[PDB]
RNA sequence: CAACAUCUUGUCAAACUAUGAAUAAACAAAGAAGAAUUCUCAGUGUUAAAUACACUUCAGGAAUUUAAAU
RNA sequence: GGCGGCACAUCUGUUACAAGAUAACGCAGGUGUCCAAAGAUGAACUCAAUGAGGACAGAAACCUCAUGUAGAAUAUAAGGG
RNA sequence: AGGUAGAUUACCUGACGUUCCCAUCUGUGUGAACAUAAUGGUACUGAUCAGGCUCUAAGCAUCUUUACUUCCGUGUUCGGAUGGGAACGGGUGUAUCCUACUUGAUAUGAACCUACC
């Protein structure tokens, strides 16, 4: 019957394949050439990108360089390794977010030495105000631009929160308050959100409304015992434990082989004996 | 007749090639280019801003001047009985590296090789290794024998004509 | 530990649509019937393709709304109820999704005035499985497998095991 | 009076009498144009290195 | 019956094309003045800071080797 | 020569000969405009068409899924993107 | 073995079925706040009860496709050259260059930085 089968031969002798991971669904390749154009004049100087990554688990930020090889990982620091610096549950929180992107900032200073002159900020009650590292005698900070990838933009993000953690820990970022948990209200909206305080303020909401739901969402805090007026401190001490050891810390890999090309030899007689079955079959 | 424009008679010059269309390589904006390197202008239709004129496609120059997003590039233009100099300002998106001075910059290191090892031999006092020779159009071969007991012989002869209907 | 659990039907996604060819007052009040339905407002929806047959490009024509999850199986059942769970195997499309008609809303007959009117309504359903969204999602969109797909009969089996309902083949 | 509108011939042969004349080097070392950075430290040590053999001849 | 799909056959395009010659076009085959190496090395600027890098008579200065590169 | 036409300023494809240049009152056409958005930027989305379903609704109204390399659209002539 | 970022952009695509998940990734639960739309479907944020069902990745096939080799074939055409043959039309000989389509055999990825296993 009718077909029409837009599929045939014909088709696919001009079909123009997408790139790899665009193709695959992972990369903007318009504007990532806007990311990676360094200036001509300036021959091989890199040009760096905070690499922020949010999975269903973790919170992957890296500082990256371009070149025509690949890309080349300056730093990177992970939200899974937090319980290192005593946060043991909710990994991908603003709060937990926040963490990761400061821990990647210090560790950075740490690896270019100049962890003594650029210190951010330290003490909790300006968490919640615009900060952007300046000039120190007369070195400029690091420079970075941040990638956030196939994530929209909104003015509650937590890419922004990365970000927000990298500027405080003395990395210069360029951006504007304008997308992070405030631009709005005031420091005490944005102070309140790195701090936690938005998941401490739905355990005490759940609690006083069901005890199944409380126990649903947040059935592994319960069993760790973190109360809804403990994640506050838990911050404030987890951001105290990085700017004091943020260099990293601490075999043989199990391969598990999956099925291996089969040869010539193997594949050529597979039809053999097919070919052998079908004519005493028919 | 033609007519006087600037893309007159670019039908085929500058169409993608075929299943080439879309983004270029990164590689293209990537490279980088140093005052005196040989490039080859290749005009990209899909980047219409700064399109060079099409007369300077495939023409090979030389980058004279790098700017933050240009690069500048000398090329020889011919002109009624003289050749003059011309001087632009192309995006990377329409030049390319050239590999014009593929083969001489590879016997350039192979002199420096022996170069380096005949200063060596030198203080050592042993005799210096002599530098590689010259190259030389298909020289006619020498004299040489042949084994004839692996040797096969085919008889050639006219051939009879058979139709080809 | 088995994996049928990820296998299960679950209708995602009912959308109604009242198509009436006069832009203003007809579809201003088709546009209330369906906020009082559901509980959210509807989209008015403009005409495509002029056609002077019909006496229809920029007018307003029809309205529609979609909801889901248990908003969506409770109008569902009163749209079935009326119909009896009486549904014919031509309905189900090749897809896996269905959907019928209606010819009088149910809603609110105590106070029928004539500025409410009487509107037809037509359901259409449109199920899913758990894992449906590696095609919706913004990153690393893809294709779900043919076997996780739904077919015709898979709809009609799903049909007849959560309500009940017959399929008839006149 | 129709006139024959164009040739090219003989036109190849006048130009290799007096052959395609070459630009001298001295065409391809020009400067106009360059980068800005690049042109103002090329300046600065060309004005210190200037300053500094003066100084030297005046010395002297 | 058509009609629609699909598999072959016959013949074509200056304003059709995947492929694509021969002839050609424009480079390189050692001129800041015929190479190279070693030591020392300054002014600006790029840079997170650079001893990296860019330009500066391959800034400059001094030694040894060297006339070679179809 | 006159009548006719503009090959007189001018663009696209072809003649045209795989660099550049390039004839005929050679062929098929085009301009004397239009746009506060049809300029700039950011974000979201994917088009023409086809199949299968949904009361009136049918070949064509609106809704849903699937296939869909652009066969749509991009002010205009044609060619490029 | 897996994940992030890539470079080459089909040896990487498409169709049919197939194998693990122990970590990772995904799918998965929810809607209180940032934020979001007609719809918590998308995007957003909070989470961890379950699952390898689809993703993803590895593999299968006288698979369309694509990528190299031979053959097609020195056959088409072409640069140079007669007081060479023909009424033309057109086509030799000489010193040379040499395609393409099809078909047959082969392959279905290689490779770079960081973390974890």
């Amino acid at each position: 019957g009718f077909l029409k089968v837009i599929k045939n031969r014909a088709y696919f002798k001009k079909y123009q394949t997408q790139f790899r991971r665009r193709r695959e669904g992972k990369t903007d390749y318009y504007a990532r050439r806007k990311m990676i154009f360094q200036d001509k004049d300036k021959f091989k100087t890199p040009k760096y990108r905070v690499v922020v990554r949010i999975t269903n688990k973790t919170v992957i930020a890296q500082i990256a360089y371009s070149e025509i090889i690949g890309d080349k990982i300056l730093c990177a620091a992970y939200s899974h390794e937090l319980p290192r610096y005593g946060v043991k549950l909710g990994l991908t929180n603003y709060a937990a977010a926040y963490c990761t992107g400061l821990l990647l900032a210090r560790r950075l200073l740490q690896k270019l030495g100049m962890d003594k002159q650029f210190v951010g900020v330290s003490d909790a009650a300006k968490l919640g105000e615009d900060y952007t590292p300046e000039e120190v005698d007369e070195r400029r900070p690091f420079k970075c631009i941040l990638d956030v990838g196939l994530a929209r933009t909104t003015t509650g993000s937590k890419v922004f929160a990365v970000l927000k953690g990298m500027c405080d820990g003395g990395v210069y970022v360029p951006h504007s308050a304008t997308r992070f948990a405030g631009a709005g209200e005031n420091e005490e909206a944005l102070r309140s959100r790195i701090l936690g305080g938005h998941v401490a303020a739905y355990m005490k909401y759940l609690s006083g409304e069901d005890a199944d739901l409380y126990k649903k969402q947040f059935g592994r805090f319960i069993a760790a015992g973190i109360a809804p007026e403990a994640l506050e401190n838990i911050y404030i001490e987890a951001h105290k434990k990085i700017r004091e050891n943020p260099a990293a810390e601490k075999k043989e890999h199990k391969k598990y082989p999956t099925s291996k090309k089969l040869t010539l030899e193997q594949r050529k007689a597979a039809i053999q004996a097919k070919l052998a079955k079908l004519a005493q079959q028919a | 007749p033609l007519s006087n424009g600037r893309n007159r008679r670019t039908r085929k010059l500058f169409k993608r090639p075929f299943r080439g269309h879309g983004l270029s390589n990164t590689s293209t904006i990537l490279h980088t280019y140093k005052v005196g390197d040989y490039v080859t202008i290749l005009c990209n239709s899909s980047i219409q801003h700064g399109l060079p004129y099409k007369a300077f496609h495939g023409k090979t120059g030389r980058v004279w001047n790098v700017n933050p997003h240009a690069i500048g590039v000398m090329v020889n233009k011919k002109v009624n009985n003289r050749i003059v100099v011309k001087r632009l300002h192309i995006s990377p998106e329409h030049i390319k590296p050239s590999g014009c001075q593929k083969d001489f910059l590879e016997r350039k290191a192979a002199v420096a090789a022996i170069r380096k090892q005949n200063i060596q031999l030198k203080k050592e006092g042993k005799p210096l290794l002599p530098l590689p020779a010259k190259r030389l159009p298909k020289q006619p071969r020498p004299a040489e024998l042949i084994k004839g007991a692996d040797i096969k012989f085919t008889t050639v002869a006219p051939l009879k004509f058979e139709e080809l209907y | 530990c088995k994996s049928d659990v990820m296998r299960k039907i679950k209708i995602d996604k009912l959308v109604l649509n009242i198509s009436v060819g006069e832009s203003g007052d007809r579809l201003t009040r088709a546009a209330k019937v369906l906020e009082t339905l559901t509980g959210q407002t509807p989209v008015l929806s403009e005409a495509r393709y002029t056609v002077r047959a019909f006496s229809i490009r920029n007018d307003q024509i029809a309205c529609h709304v979609t909801v889901r999850g248990a908003k969506a199986a409770e109008i569902l059942e009163k749209g079935l109820k009326v119909k009896e769970f009486e549904l014919k195997a031509n309905n189900f499309s090749a897809t896996g999704n269905f959907g019928f008609g209606i010819e009088e809303h149910i809603d609110l007959g105590l106070k029928y005035d004539p500025q409410v009117g009487i509107y037809g309504m037509d359901f259409f359903v449109v199920l899913a499985r758990p894992g449906f969204r590696v095609s919706r999602r913004k990153r690393m969109q893809d294709k779900i497998g043919r076997d996780h797909l739904l077919t015709k009969e898979d709809a009609i089996n799903w049909f007849k095991e959560t309500y009940e309902g017959i399929v008839l083949n006149k | 009076s129709k006139d024959k509108n164009r040739s090219s011939h003989n036109q190849s042969h006048k130009a290799h009498r007096n052959g395609f004349y070459k630009p001298k080097k001295s065409a391809y070392m020009s400067t106009k144009g360059m980068n800005v950075q690049v042109l103002k430290n090329t300046k600065a040590q060309r004005k210190f290195a200037l300053a500094k053999k003066l100084e030297a001849k005046k010395a002297a």
